[PDB]
């Protein structure tokens, strides 16, 4: 709470000026559904560093994905429908063909190295005796193990069943992720010389 | 011309010798770091950026962990990260072979992108199997191998951001393109088209053409002009010829697919408008302000310029070289053939060129020197109303404040009786000026400047800046000098412990005592006691009255002007500083005047200094003034009384009762100091226990105390300095004062182009690139009303100015705040007097045809009256042309005027004007060829109605040699120096007045007087500041202007 | 003898410049005080008391938190305030429409009020919806038009 | 690049001139000679010279190391010497405030102040005014202009060349260090040449140094480097001017107007300076208010002048120093 | 807001008389229809800018 | 307002309240578990005035 309220001090939403950096709204508002496809992003997720918590935006840069724009390719030289100037996708994973320990899941690790972390000083305030503490802390360690068991195939085999799909046919748009702070998909509408669009 | 330049490369040469690459990265593990990588630190900021080879090196993620990004800064130790960068560097290497050959260069930029990734991408794991592909003796054969081995068709590499600690998202991704042949390069670039936004620019580094990738559109203007500002650079040098080292010839980069915004943006950079500048330019933000200068650009082009820049906003796909500049790559494509150039090719001839805009986005508040009479004829224009301008942004204030020496802040200006006898006739008539002045107090105009300009707040700063540099650092200020007198006073409330000599205190522990606390007097008392102690002995140096004497100050508030004059000699053994006053506190006794007569009050020097009567009537007024000077004069030995209204009856009187009283006679002086008030017209009488018998005790002329002596009536005695916020073209009449505002930069230009007509100096400044505001500040000046609104031609220099907007007009950040009043030296006051004074005489003769300035500058046409009348200035250097063509009616004959009497230029209703005198040549060393020269300027007078003013100097020694402050018109022997120029000398008065009588027949000596004072001092709304206060009454009263008025 | 005068107003061109009102509050990020906000301490005393224009503005309660004036002084280090009071005047957004006419002066007073509350009460309401109401280029004309839009009679 | 001394850095080279006569036959040959030599710029092989060594980027590391070794350690300076005017200028953006005349600081806290900047000209600026104040007086140690006087200096873009010169006289009370020229910003006043009639601009010591002028034939470049000596010799007492084009009728001439005009004759001598940009042929011309009547006042073979009268026309003017490799 | 302030400013009547022309009253007041049968027109339709 | 003003200033009343009951647990100092029943409870408390 004491820099919670230096967070939301600046701006629950924000937009993007004309050629240039971001443009935090000083109010709060909740955000909606309706915002979406229009306007303004959910500030709780853009990167200019605040000078004031330094926590809340810590948490933030660990919420960034693990993928790479994969422009399909083999779709186009067929001659398929893209609605885009020109096609793109985004598979989320790697290959680690030859690493020892698998690349993917070591980040895992991290999320768990600091998440655990920020659940101590919960044990501290609320005091519970060390058999509590220590049963949560325990399960974090379970929980992670079995992500590395899970690793391998997440890498090498639900990584191909995606990269032959951005292929498809009837698959037209590009849903790029990558990159939360600034993305907005493409309005496409259907307008007539009366009537309404 | 064809500019000579030399094609050496960069980011080939850079990449290391393959047997040797070992080095440069993992056994750098022995030296240690230092120089190379730099590291700034600005103060929430820093930029860490390593360089050469290791700059265009991307990190490897996980591997981008490890302490050194880790420590982000949250505080740094210059010594933490040249040993924790180091940890970091050691622990880099990139797969490798050793080679025997001696020409195979490595290939790092492609090689090291593998070590990125993690060998995971086939083109980082086809070099994990064969090493040896990284080895090439050729520059594109390099990349080749790492396509035919793999049928792909490009690689494309991601570009990291400058800094280190910056880890945030690319803005654009680079792309290289497998093209060997020339007819291949067409084919990439024409199927390049229909794709997104990509750049490509001129020519290319390993020749393999390589295309740019932006993210989002706004992520492009920012990049495009961060490079169209680095070759307007590369075009200065080969516009003026060097050998350039760069390559690319034109750094210009060229938009293929691409938005609408880089069209309008790469065309005015493609035409070079800028002109040269070099003040810092603004890296950041650079983008908009190049931008906003796009279109005002447009906003200008005469049918053919905007002919141009409109066909190539609307093509935007050929790079537009200029003649010569494409001669560079005729001259190197011959030089080797089988090198890639960008195909589509313009070029031109006459561009054509047209005005140049000197931008620079640097700070500080830019003064101009708006000049009547241009190019641009202006007939009939709009009224370009300006107004509220914002209490943050401009702060006007009423002062003015002024700066100098604590050596400057104490002085004054002696002066000595003329007349040994007092008639009986003229002693009653001096009496009646003086009761008849006294019932109608002083001129009330004179009033509203008395008690506005006070010296309580004008050393206000001079003081409080000591104060502060006490209560930190500090060295010495030995006991005695001005200084010790100075902080031992105007600053700190405690004491000035003294440790040997130099020392002055030196350590307090930290518990800071309070300021000192001065009030519109106390500075006035200590600058009179500095003096007090120096009219007893010349020679410098004491403020530290002997031992076991005693100071008797009377004031009707004192202290802490007794608190601090006597803290001052703490130090010295047993001093005694007493105060009397109406209205005093312990230790100072209360007493009324005229005293019990009880009191026996002794002392050695006596500061008296009381005016606490209403009193009514003017006899009950004289018996209170002449009996405290009485109850003085036995009291002490070498005391100095303060006398109000100076009357030379009230005055006069003094010295009588005086003499006749005791042993017959006393050697008496008035004397003005610094720090009264500029202006208060209250001086102190000085009493001493003579010598012998005095030669001349009365004051006969008495100019001093005349200063009292011309403040007359009320008329229309307001002024009050307004503001205006508006501008009518060539439309007379604007009461006297300034006018600040602000304005749209699209029309800032029209606004200057119009000051013109009222003033000389006007500052500008936009407060940041966009908000498109700049406020003028414009002082009005009547010595340029009289050179504008002569004739009706209005002309001005509109096309000049216009050449800054947008940026040229500068950029402040702040507050800012301008006076009402201003300041000037105290010669540049006396003159506006002299002209305050003419403009009289002239401006009430019957018949003129010419007012004929003989010696000067162009300046001194104000009271060229009227304003229509002929105006001549016969001087040997001036600039002439246009002012006198521009039938401002003027003419200046460079002949140097020659006074010889031989022949000389006149005949009827000539007034001719004599400000100078002073030589032909800065000399003005001709003292007795000067007596002699005034004998052959009146001599040879037959032509009726003609009048001539000259001017002179005269007095020294007792004006001189005794007064002791000699701040800016100071005098060396016997020569009188004043501002610039060189000693002028004296010429004896008494003989100017002997001769002359028997050959002219009219010589009338006017000084300028109070009256000129407050009209000059109105309408320019020039406050003086202490100082030459004091010093101007004296100088301004031995330069009379004698006028040759006859026929 | 009649004495003179000069009808120099106060509190009105005190207002900052709509466009610029930017700067004089959040963009005063860059530099660093120093100066402007004086403080002097008595000794259990102190003031410490910013002007100009951040004077006749009051705080909004919970927005009154922040280390600052929890900081009572207890002790006051002469860097603490200096960059601790810096770290609260940077967070300071005041609800405003950037304009274009070179005319218009922007009302503070009334302005900052509605911050301070939260929005919830109507005149404070009112400045959310259309922020413009605030860009009066003659005072009396300001205050004018927050009333005829609310029927209500008087705000305090 | 190049290493020397501080004190080599400030120095200069005066002329004196040979003729009393200025003959009515080689008057209307010597203005030939300027006129047919203006059209035809000089040598443009010569030309790839002056733009490329720049005293600039040659005095860069002298002054780079004196700022660092300031930022730690240091001791004594002493108020004047050409040391406490170097580091009063070419290092440091703040003041440095003198305790006790010897310990010219010497505490700074922690905040260490950014490095000065210097722009192709400063350096100039300073190394003619330490030669004004020399010329003036030619027994050494001074480099304090006595309190109350003011220098002009007169620049197309002038500052930080006063900015520097300025608080190099901070201590001694009250000294003015005013600026003019066509692209200043604040303190120095903007105005164009040839001036409006207004301006009564007063000082002691003028450096007037501007060139901004593509002109355009030969008589109006002519008038305007002439007229600005004229609007210098009146303004000040011991002020030295800069012409361009010292081709013996330009500068001869110029001799000539100053002469008949006011006490028949001025005494001038021309000089050059180090930190000029080795060889640029501009030199500075210097006016006095004489002492009596001088016996030589023309230049008759004028050699000086003469290093801009020997560039004659480009030929094959490339040079470009290449490498080789075998 | 703001065009309510405006508009208000010059009234929420008029008079069509004056031979032409209108006569807004600036001065607001409400309707009620009581007046409909006078020289009151409502000023919100009057179509002046 | 996104969360309700009125209820996050009963948060300060149970913040700094609290932090006085362990000045009462450091005297009598208790075994976690009792200390931790109380610290815990006021969790419930407040949650419900939201």
């Amino acid at each position: 709470p004491v820099e919670y309220g230096i967070f939301i001090q600046r701006g629950a939403t924000y937009t993007i000026n004309a050629a240039g950096e971001f443009e935090f709204s000083g109010r709060n508002e909740k955000w909606d559904q309706s915002l979406y496809l229009s306007e303004h992003f959910p500030a709780l997720f853009s990167d200019v560093p605040l000078a004031g918590a330094n926590t809340i935006i810590a948490i933030m840069r660990l919420f960034t994905p693990q993928g790479f724009l994969r422009t399909d390719d083999l779709a186009i030289a067929a001659n398929f429908p893209r609605a885009s100037r020109n096609p793109q996708t985004y598979i989320p994973y790697t290959n680690q063909r030859g690493t020892v320990t698998n690349e993917f899941a070591s980040r895992f690790r991290t999320i768990v190295a600091t998440l655990a972390n920020v659940v101590n000083e919960r044990a501290v305030q609320d005091d519970m005796q060390k058999a509590t503490r220590s049963c949560t802390k325990q399960w974090l360690r379970h929980l992670e193990t079995q992500f590395d068991n899970i690793a391998v195939a997440h890498t090498d085999h639900l990584s191909v069943v995606y990269a032959t799909m951005s292929n498809f046919m009837l698959n037209f748009t590009n849903n790029f992720s990558g990159n939360h702070a600034t993305f907005k998909p493409d309005q496409y509408v259907i307008t007539s010389p009366e009537g309404s669009y | 011309w064809h500019y000579t330049s030399i094609n050496n490369d960069t980011r080939v040469a850079l990449d290391p010798k393959p047997n040797q690459i070992r080095t440069i990265t993992k056994p750098n593990t022995v030296p240690q770091l230092g120089t190379d990588y730099l590291y700034t630190f600005n103060s929430r900021s820093h930029t860490l950026r390593l360089l050469g080879p290791f700059q265009y090196f991307n990190f490897s993620e996980t591997d981008r962990g490890h302490p050194l990004f880790r420590l982000p800064l949250k505080y740094i130790p210059a010594d933490e990260l040249i040993d924790n960068l180091h940890s970091w560097m050691r622990s880099v290497h990139l797969l490798h072979v050793r080679s025997e050959d001696n020409t195979l260069r490595y290939n790092w930029m492609l090689g090291v992108y593998a070590r990125s990734t993690n060998y995971t991408t086939p083109v980082g794991q086809l070099v994990v199997n064969a090493p040896a592909i990284l080895n090439y003796s050729n520059p594109q054969d390099a990349f080749n191998s790492v396509f035919v081995a793999l049928g792909i068709d490009y690689i494309d590499i991601p570009i990291t951001n400058s800094n280190i600690f910056d880890d945030s998202s690319t803005p654009y991704n680079v792309r290289i393109w497998h093209a060997p042949t020339m007819t291949e390069v067409n084919h990439i670039l024409a199927l390049m088209r229909k794709s997104t936004l990509v750049s490509t620019h001129s020519s290319w580094h390993w020749n393999v053409l390589h295309t740019f990738h932006y993210r989002s559109e706004s992520d492009m203007i920012d990049h495009f002009a961060a490079k169209i500002l680095e070759d307007w650079r590369q075009k200065e040098k080969l516009d003026k010829g060097a050998l350039v080292e760069a390559d690319r010839v034109i750094q210009r980069l060229i938009p293929l697919s691409s938005s609408t915004y880089v069209q309008r943006l790469a065309a005015i950079g493609a035409l070079y408008p800028n002109e040269f500048t070099e003040n810092v330019l603004d890296l950041s933000r650079l983008s908009t302000a190049l931008l906003q200068l796009s279109d005002t650009y447009y906003q200008h082009a005469n049918d053919q310029l905007r002919r141009l820049y409109r066909r190539m906003y609307n093509d935007s796909r050929t790079l537009y070289m200029t003649q010569r500049h494409q001669e560079l790559l005729l001259a190197q494509i011959t030089a080797d053939p089988n090198i890639l150039l960008y195909p589509y090719t313009y070029i031109f001839t006459t561009i054509p060129t047209s005005m140049n805009y000197i931008s620079n986005t640097g700070q500080g508040r830019i003064k101009h020197s708006l000049t009547v009479t241009g190019a641009t004829e202006h007939d009939t224009v709009a009224d370009i109303v300006l107004g509220q301008t914002g209490e943050d942004v401009i702060t006007i204030s009423m002062v003015e404040p002024m700066s100098i020496a604590v050596e400057d802040m104490y002085g004054y200006v002696l002066d000595t009786p003329t007349r040994d006898i007092w008639p009986a006739d003229e002693q009653i008539e001096q009496k009646g000026d003086a009761v008849a002045l006294y019932d109608t107090k002083t001129s009330r105009a004179l009033g509203m400047f008395n008690n506005t300009v006070r010296i309580d707040d004008l050393l206000s700063p001079l003081l409080s800046l000591v104060y502060r540099t006490y209560i930190k650092g500090d060295t010495m200020t030995m006991t005695q000098g001005s200084l010790d007198h100075l902080t031992l006073c105007a600053a700190v409330d405690s004491d000035i412990t003294f440790v040997g000599n130099r020392m002055i205190a030196p350590l307090p522990e930290g518990y800071i005592p309070k300021p000192m606390h001065r009030n519109n007097s106390t500075m006035k008392m200590l600058s009179l006691y500095v003096a007090l102690k120096k009219l007893e002995n010349f020679a410098t140096n004491s403020y530290l009255m002997a031992p076991d004497t005693s100071i008797i100050l009377l004031g009707a508030e004192r202290e802490p002007a007794v608190n601090i004059l006597r803290r001052f000699n703490r130090n010295v053994s047993n001093v005694r500083i007493i105060g009397m006053g109406d209205r005093a506190v312990e230790p100072n006794i209360r007493v009324r005047v005229p005293f019990p007569i009880d009191k026996n009050i002794s002392a050695d020097f006596i500061i008296c200094d009381i005016n606490s009567y209403e009193d009514q009537s003017f006899e009950s007024m004289f018996s209170e003034t002449i009996s405290v000077v009485t109850t003085c004069a036995s009291a002490a030995t070498r005391a100095l009384v303060k006398i109000n209204h100076p009357s030379e009856y009230m005055i006069n009187s003094v010295i009588e009762r005086l003499s006749q009283l005791g042993g017959v006679f006393y050697h008496t002086a008035l004397l003005k100091t610094a720090s009264q008030n500029p202006y208060s017209y209250e001086t102190y009488i000085y009493i001493t226990p003579i010598a012998a018998a005095v030669r001349f005790p009365f004051y006969s002329n008495s100019a001093m105390i005349n200063r009292y002596m011309t403040a007359v009536a009320d008329d229309e005695m307001p002024i009050i300095p307004s503001i205006h916020t508006v501008i009518k073209g060539h439309s007379n009449t604007y009461s006297p004062g300034l006018f600040c505002g602000c304005v749209d930069v699209q029309s800032a230009p029209l606004a200057l182009s119009q000051l013109k007509s009222y003033c000389s100096e006007a500052t500008t400044w936009r407060v940041d690139s966009d908000d498109n505001l700049v406020n003028i500040i414009a002082r009005i000046d009547p010595a340029r009303i009289a050179l504008e609104f002569r004739t009706r031609s209005n002309t001005s220099a509109y096309h000049e100015y216009q050449r800054y907007v947008p940026n040229g007009l500068g950029f402040k950040v702040r507050k800012t705040r301008e006076f009402r009043y201003m300041h000037r030296e105290v010669t540049f006051i006396h003159k506006l007097m002299m002209y305050a004074l003419i403009r009289e005489q002239i401006s009430l003769t019957e018949n003129m045809t010419q007012v004929v300035s003989i010696g000067g500058r162009n300046l001194a046409d104000i009271s060229v009256v009227p304003l229509n009348m002929k105006y001549v200035v016969i001087d040997p250097a001036t600039r002439i042309e246009t002012l006198t063509q521009e039938k401002k009616n003027i003419e200046v004959q460079s002949r140097p005027f020659q006074f010889d009497a031989a022949n000389m230029d006149l005949e009827n209703n000539s007034i001719y004007l004599f400000i100078a005198v002073i030589m032909n040549e800065p000399n003005g060393a001709a003292t007795p060829a000067r007596m002699q020269m005034d004998k052959i300027r009146n001599v040879a007078t037959a032509m009726l109605t003609r009048t001539n003013c000259v001017a002179y100097i005269s007095f020294y020694e007792a004006g001189i040699i005794t007064r002791l402050d000699q701040s800016t018109a100071h005098k060396t022997i016997g020569r009188l120096k004043v501002a610039n120029y060189v000693p002028v000398d004296t010429l004896v008065e008494a003989d100017v007045t002997l001769m002359l009588r028997d050959i002219g027949i009219t010589h009338e000596i006017i000084r300028p007087s109070t009256p000129e004072l407050i009209d000059a001092c109105s309408n320019y709304g020039i406050r003086l500041g202490s100082t030459g206060g004091a010093v101007l009454d004296v100088f301004n009263h031995y330069s009379p202007v004698i006028k040759l008025v006859r026929s």
